[PDB]
C-alpha cells in the first residue's frame, strides 16, 4: 500500500498511466487477498481488535439504551470477550 | 420427541408434594430412559440433575439409600459429562 | 589385548521427509465421541472453532 501510494504520487508530478498500472497491480493484489480473508472473519476476539474494552470492568457509564430516570442504573459490568459477526453487505457485529 | 415428553412429565412430579409417595417410581423411569438412549441421554442432564441432587438433601432416609443407587446408575450411563455437577454430588456423599 | 570396541554408530540414519496427514474436519464431530460443552478444543495451540 505504501508502494502503490508512491506510484499514484509519482502520477501527480509526471502524469503517465505507466505509473498507475504498477499501483493498480498491488491494489488489486491486496484487494483479492483481503476479499479472500473477509469471508472467514466470522468472530472477532476482542483482545486483537480493541484491548481497552477487554480491560474494561465496572464502568459507572450505563448500558447503552437502558437509562431510565425512574429505574436504578443497569451499568456496564463488563464487555463480552469475543464478538459474533453477522454476514451481510455491511457485516454487523453481535456485541 | 418421546423421551423429551416423558422427562418433562416426570420432572413435573419430581418437586416435593406428589413425590411424598412417588419418588421411587419417577427415578426408576429416568434410569431406564438413560439406559435406553445411549449417550444421547446427555441432552437431558441439566434438566434432571439440579432437581435430583436437591431431592436427596430434602427427602427422608426411607428413600435415600435407593436414590444414591440410582444416582450411581445415572453417573454410569452419562460417564464424564457429569463433571459439572460433581461438587454437589461429593457434598451430598460427604 | 585391546577389546572389541563397539561404541560407533556406523548405522547413521537420517530422516529426510515428513507427511502430515491431518484428518480434522473442523466443526463436524464424528459420530463416535459425543464431546463435552467445555471440551478440549485446542489443536496445535489454536482454537479451530474461533
Amino acid at each position: 500500500l505504501m508502494e502503490a501510494q508512491e506510484w499514484c504520487r509519482k502520477y501527480m508530478k509526471s502524469g503517465n498511466v505507466k505509473d498507475l498500472t504498477q499501483a493498480w497491480d498491488l491494489y488489486y493484489h491486496v484487494f483479492r487477498r483481503i476479499s479472500k480473508q473477509l469471508p472467514q472473519l466470522t468472530s472477532l476476539e476482542l483482545q486483537y481488535v480493541s484491548p481497552k474494552l477487554l480491560m474494561c470492568r465496572d464502568l459507572e457509564l450505563a448500558v447503552p439504551g437502558t437509562y431510565d430516570p425512574n429505574q436504578p442504573i443497569i451499568r456496564i459490568q463488563s464487555i463480552a470477550p469475543s464478538l459474533q459477526v453477522i454476514t451481510s453487505k455491511q457485516r454487523p457485529r453481535k456485541l | 420427541f418421546y423421551p423429551a415428553v416423558s422427562m418433562v412429565a416426570l420432572m413435573r412430579i419430581f418437586r416435593d408434594q406428589s413425590l411424598s409417595h412417588h419418588h421411587t417410581m419417577v427415578v426408576q423411569a429416568i434410569t431406564f430412559i438413560f439406559k435406553s438412549l445411549g449417550l444421547k441421554c446427555v441432552q437431558f442432564l441439566p434438566q434432571v440433575m439440579p432437581t435430583f441432587l436437591n431431592v436427596i438433601r430434602v427427602c427422608d432416609g426411607a428413600i435415600r439409600e435407593f436414590l444414591f443407587q440410582q444416582l450411581g446408575m445415572l453417573v454410569s450411563f452419562v460417564k464424564s459429562h457429569i463433571r459439572p455437577y460433581m461438587d454437589e454430588i461429593v457434598t451430598l456423599m460427604r | 589385548k585391546s577389546l572389541a570396541q563397539s561404541w560407533r554408530m556406523k548405522d547413521r540414519m537420517k530422516t529426510v521427509s515428513v507427511a502430515l496427514v491431518l484428518c480434522l474436519n473442523v466443526g463436524v464431530d464424528p459420530p463416535d465421541v459425543v464431546k463435552t460443552t467445555p471440551c478440549a478444543r485446542l489443536e496445535c495451540w489454536i482454537d479451530p472453532l474461533s
